[PDB]
C-alpha cells in the first residue's frame, strides 16, 4: 500500500486540480442558468383572447414612452396616435429618432414604462407573448436567414402549403429566382444566406412574412437593400395584396409613403406630425414636406 | 451519474436561454453564451464523469 | 450555489450510492489485501 | 494608361463548376473618377466587384490592372468589424494621423456617435464589446475605407443602412470631397439614383452581364429606355 501512495497521491492531487477546472464549466453553466426570463404567462385569461384577436387591425397608442432598460433614456416620449382598421401608416424620420423602437413596442420588446398599447380593444400587456408575437408579423431591416430549404426559411412548422409559399415568393419578387434554382423550393439556403444576394435574402425575410398572413403588418424599413425599380412593384404588390389589412410602413425613402393613408412624422422620439400626406405637404413648414423635397 | 447531469443540465440550459430577453442577448456577447453548450457542455459530458 | 448544481442535478439518491458503493469497494480490497497477509502466515 | 481596371471577356463563377454568374463582362473604371455600378437586385455589382478582386473563380476572359492588384480599400455590403475599438477599426493598420482622423470621422458625421459610448473613439466594437446600430456598423466601415491611402476605393451599398442626410453628407464631404482631392479611384455601388449626376462613370448591370457602360451623356442616347427608367424612379440628369 505504500507504493499505492508514492503512485496515487500525485494522482489524487491531479484529480482534484482537474475536478476543480470541471467545477469551473458546471459553474459558469449555472451562472448562465440564472439569467432572467421574460414573462410570457400574461395576465389576461385565454379564453378572454378571442381566436383572431386581430379581428380587424386597429391600433390605439395611448401615452406611450418607451425604454430599453431601467434607469435609461425613454427612446419614445409621449407616443399617442390612433390607427383605423386597414389603414396604411407610413413613418419617417432621421436615424435615431425612435421610429425603430416604435416597431418593437407593438411585439413587448422595449420596456413600455408608461402607456398602452391597445389592439381591438385588448391591451398587449395583458397578453402572453407567443400570442401577442405570433398573431403580428414584423419585417426588419437586417435580414436574418437559417441553414435549411426556401421551405423551411419561409415555413419552418410546415404550417403552409406550396401555394401559399408561391404566393409569398411572387409577392417578394422572388418566383422567377426560386424557380430558376434546380430544387425549387427544396433549394438550400447556406448559413446566414450567403448563396444569394443582400437584396435577395431580404426579399426572403419578406416573403417569410407574407406566409404568416395575419391583419397587422409593421415593415420596419423593409426595402432598404433593395432597388428602387422593384421596391415599386413591390410596394405595389404589397399594397394590393393586403389591402384589408393594417400596415404600418417605416419607410427608408420617404417617397414611398406618398401614397399612405396617415403619415408619423418623428423627431427624436416624439411624434411631430401625424396627419395625411395630401394636407402634410400642402404645409409649407412642415417637416415632411422637408422630407420629400430633398 | 454522468450521464444524467449532462443530459439535465443542456435541457435546462437550453430552455433558459430562449426565455430570456433580447437586452440579455445584445450586452452579452455570443461568444460568451455559444461556449457554455460548445467547451462547458463537452466537459459535463465527456470529461467529467471520467 | 453555482458549484453545487453537479450534486443537485445528480440528485441525492445516485450521489450517495456512489460515494457508498465507492466506500465498501475500497474496504473489501482492503479486506482481500488484510486476508490475504494472515493467510500466507 | 488612363484606366484603373479592365475586364475583357470575363467569365466568372462563383461555383467551381455551375452557370456563369457572370457572362462577357466588360468594364473600363477610369482612374481618379468615380464611377457608378447600377442595377437590380441579385444583377451582379458585388460579384463584378469581387471579381476585379478576385475573390471570384474566373472561366474566361482576361483582368487588367493598371495601378499585381495591389491594394483596394474596400467596404462590403455586411459591414465587417474586427474586435479592436472605433479607432483601430477606423485606421485598420495604418498611422494614425489625426488631422486625416478627424476629416474621416466628420465625413461620415461619426462625431454624434463617439460623444455617446462609455469611452468615445475607444469602446470595443464588435463580439465581446458593445452593440452597435447597423447604420453605425456601415459608417465605421465606410470609415474604415474612405481613411486609407489607398488608390482605389470599392464601395459596395454604403448607403442602405442610413438616412438621407446621413448619405447626402457622406456623398458630399465623403466622396465628392475626401476621395477627389486626393484623385482617387472610387467604385461605388447604389441604389441611389439621385446621385447618378456627380458620377464620372457608370455601370449598368442586368442579369449578371454589362447591358451598358458609359456617362450620363452616353446614357441619354445608348439606351434610352434605362434612362427614362432612371428618370421615372427618381421623378435631364445632367
Ligand atoms: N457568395 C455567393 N455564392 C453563390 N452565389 C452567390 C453569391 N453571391 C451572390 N450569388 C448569386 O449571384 C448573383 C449575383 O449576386 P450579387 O452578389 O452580385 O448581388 P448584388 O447585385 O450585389 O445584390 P443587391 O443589389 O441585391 O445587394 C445572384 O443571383 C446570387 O444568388
Ligand atoms: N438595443 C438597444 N439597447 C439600448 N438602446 C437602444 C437599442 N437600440 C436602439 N437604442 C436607442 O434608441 C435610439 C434610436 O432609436 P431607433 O428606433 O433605433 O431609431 P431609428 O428607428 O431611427 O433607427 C438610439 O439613441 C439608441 O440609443
Ligand atoms: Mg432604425
Ligand atoms: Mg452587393
Amino acid at each position: 500500500y505504500a507504493l499505492m501512495v508514492s503512485n496515487y497521491l500525485n494522482w489524487m492531487v491531479r484529480n482534484l486540480a482537474d475536478m476543480e477546472i470541471q467545477l469551473g464549466a458546471v459553474k459558469r453553466i449555472h451562472a448562465l442558468l440564472k439569467t432572467e426570463a421574460e414573462s410570457y404567462e400574461g395576465l389576461l385569461a385565454p379564453s378572454l383572447i378571442p381566436k383572431n384577436w386581430p379581428d380587424q387591425g386597429k391600433i390605439q397608442i395611448q401615452n406611450l414612452s418607451v425604454r430599453y432598460d431601467s434607469s435609461l433614456k425613454p427612446v419614445l416620449k409621449h407616443v399617442n396616435a390612433l390607427i383605423s382598421p386597414g389603414q396604411k401608416i407610413g413613418i419617417c424620420g432621421r436615424t435615431g429618432s425612435g421610429k425603430s423602437s416604435f416597431s418593437l413596442a407593438f411585439f413587448r420588446m422595449v420596456d413600455m414604462f408608461e402607456g398602452r398599447i391597445i389592439i381591438d380593444g385588448i391591451d398587449i400587456a395583458k397578453l402572453p407573448l407567443h400570442t401577442l408575437r405570433s398573431r403580428l408579423s414584423i419585417i426588419l431591416q437586417d435580414p436574418v436567414l437559417f441553414s435549411g430549404t426556401i421551405r423551411f426559411n419561409l415555413d419552418p412548422e410546415k404550417k403552409c402549403s406550396d401555394s401559399t409559399l408561391w404566393e409569398a415568393l411572387e409577392i417578394a419578387q422572388l418566383k422567377l429566382v426560386v424557380k430558376a434554382l434546380p430544387g425549387g423550393l427544396d433549394a438550400i439556403i447556406t448559413e446566414g444566406g450567403e448563396n444569394f444576394s443582400q437584396g435577395q435574402r431580404q426579399l426572403f425575410c419578406l416573403a417569410r412574412a407574407f406566409v404568416r398572413k395575419t391583419s397587422i403588418f409593421i415593415m420596419d424599413e423593409a426595402t432598404a437593400s433593395i432597388d428602387m425599380a422593384t421596391e415599386n412593384i413591390l410596394q405595389k404588390v404589397v399594397m394590393t395584396a393586403f389591402a384589408d389589412r393594417t400596415v404600418v410602413t417605416i419607410a427608408h425613402r420617404v417617397h414611398t409613403i406618398l401614397s399612405a393613408d396617415l403619415v408619423m412624422v418623428l423627431k427624436r422620439g416624439a411624434i411631430l406630425e401625424f396627419d395625411k400626406p395630401e394636407t402634410l405637404l400642402s404645409q409649407k413648414d412642415s417637416v415632411f414636406a422637408s422630407f420629400v423635397r430633398a | 451519474t454522468g450521464l444524467k447531469v449532462a443530459k439535465r443540465l443542456h435541457r435546462s440550459l437550453l430552455n433558459r436561454i430562449i426565455l430570456a430577453p433580447m437586452r440579455f442577448f445584445e450586452t452579452t456577447p455570443l461568444g460568451s453564451i455559444l461556449n457554455r453548450f460548445s467547451s462547458d457542455c463537452n466537459t459535463i459530458d465527456q470529461h467529467i464523469p471520467s | 450555489r453555482a458549484c453545487t448544481k453537479y450534486l443537485s442535478s445528480a440528485g441525492i439518491l445516485l450521489l450517495s450510492l456512489l460515494v457508498f458503493s465507492q466506500l465498501l469497494k475500497h474496504m473489501v480490497l482492503v479486506a482481500i489485501d488484510y486476508w490475504l497477509a494472515k493467510w500466507t502466515d | 494608361d488612363n484606366f484603373c481596371v479592365q475586364i475583357i471577356g470575363g467569365f466568372f463563377t462563383w461555383t467551381p463548376d455551375g452557370i456563369p454568374t457572370l457572362s462577357n463582362i466588360t468594364i473600363r473604371i477610369p482612374r481618379g473618377q468615380l464611377t457608378m455600378i447600377v442595377g437590380q437586385v441579385g444583377c451582379g455589382k458585388s460579384s463584378l466587384l469581387l471579381a476585379t478582386l478576385g475573390e471570384m473563380q474566373k472561366v474566361s476572359g482576361a483582368v487588367f490592372w493598371n495601378s499585381s492588384r495591389g491594394p483596394v480599400a474596400y467596404a462590403s455590403q455586411k459591414p465587417w468589424l474586427l474586435n479592436a475599438t472605433v479607432e483601430e477599426n477606423i485606421t485598420f493598420e495604418s498611422p494614425f494621423n489625426k488631422q486625416r482622423y478627424k476629416m474621416v470621422i466628420e465625413a461620415c458625421s461619426l462625431q454624434p456617435d463617439i460623444d455617446i459610448l462609455p469611452h468615445g473613439d475607444q469602446t470595443q466594437i464588435g463580439e465581446r464589446g458593445i452593440n452597435l446600430s447597423g447604420g453605425q456598423r456601415q459608417r465605421i466601415s465606410v470609415a474604415r475605407a474612405l481613411y486609407q491611402q489607398t488608390n482605389v476605393v470599392f464601395l459596395d451599398d454604403p448607403f442602405s443602412a442610413l438616412d438621407v442626410h446621413l448619405s447626402d453628407h457622406l456623398m458630399q464631404a465623403g466622396i465628392l470631397e475626401l476621395l477627389r482631392d486626393d484623385k482617387r479611384t472610387v467604385v461605388l455601388v447604389t441604389h441611389k439614383l439621385q446621385y447618378l449626376p456627380h458620377a464620372d462613370w457608370i455601370i449598368a448591370m442586368k442579369d449578371g452581364t454589362i447591358q451598358r457602360e458609359g456617362t450620363l451623356k452616353d446614357f441619354q442616347r445608348s439606351e434610352c429606355q434605362l434612362f427614362e427608367h432612371w428618370k421615372t424612379l427618381m421623378n435631364e440628369l445632367e
